[PDB]
């Protein structure tokens, strides 16, 4: 069956993007410690 | 069990690897090649290989325990198995052999969280730190 999502779960935000005719995918990612931006 | 995994030193941020001249070596997160990366808990010793394990989408049947599980370390590329160089605190050099030792078992003490956030604080600190002083230098 379809499982969903509850609250307490562990999950990655991910995104796909197209790049010279390819597809790449990316996680978003943050470091928390000296650097409070998020990158891929 | 058979499950292929990488070991990542957490105060380096490096991971394990087998190169064939000079056997376990830490290498960089640009050159893990999964080939010579990858590593796997084996229950016994023997060469049973069943493999064609299935994937499972979810948390899976949990199989091996800490401390009570005895595991063997085993390269997935090559077969070889994690066991000790015997001749020299006790400063014992890790190396690869095909049929291993008599006793190559290896168990599993987890870390706190507190622990690991410390670990992973200290090697961005360290990172940081040393980009700092080459840049004074520079």
């Amino acid at each position: 069956e379809i499982q969903f999502l509850r609250t307490d779960d562990e999950v990655v935000l991910q995104c796909t993007a197209t790049i010279h005719k390819e597809q790449q995918k990316l996680c978003l990612a943050a470091e928390g410690f000296g650097n409070r931006l998020c990158f891929l | 069990w058979g499950q292929p995994f990488r070991l990542r030193h957490v105060t380096t941020g490096k991971y394990l690897s087998l190169m064939e001249d000079k056997n376990l070596l830490l290498m960089d997160k640009e050159k893990a090649d999964v080939k010579s990366t990858a590593f796997t808990f084996r229950s016994s010793k023997e060469k049973l290989d069943v493999g064609v394990r299935k994937e499972v989408d979810g948390m899976g049947t949990s199989e091996i325990k800490y401390g009570d599980s005895v595991c063997y370390i085993q390269h997935v590329d090559t077969g070889l198995w994690l066991t000790y160089q015997s001749v020299d605190s006790i400063q014992r050099k890790a190396i690869m052999h095909h049929e291993g030792h008599m006793d190559d078992g290896i168990s599993l003490s987890r870390s706190q969280h507190e622990e690991s956030r410390t670990a992973r604080v200290i090697r961005s600190t360290v990172f940081l730190f040393n980009r700092f002083i080459r840049g004074l230098d520079a």
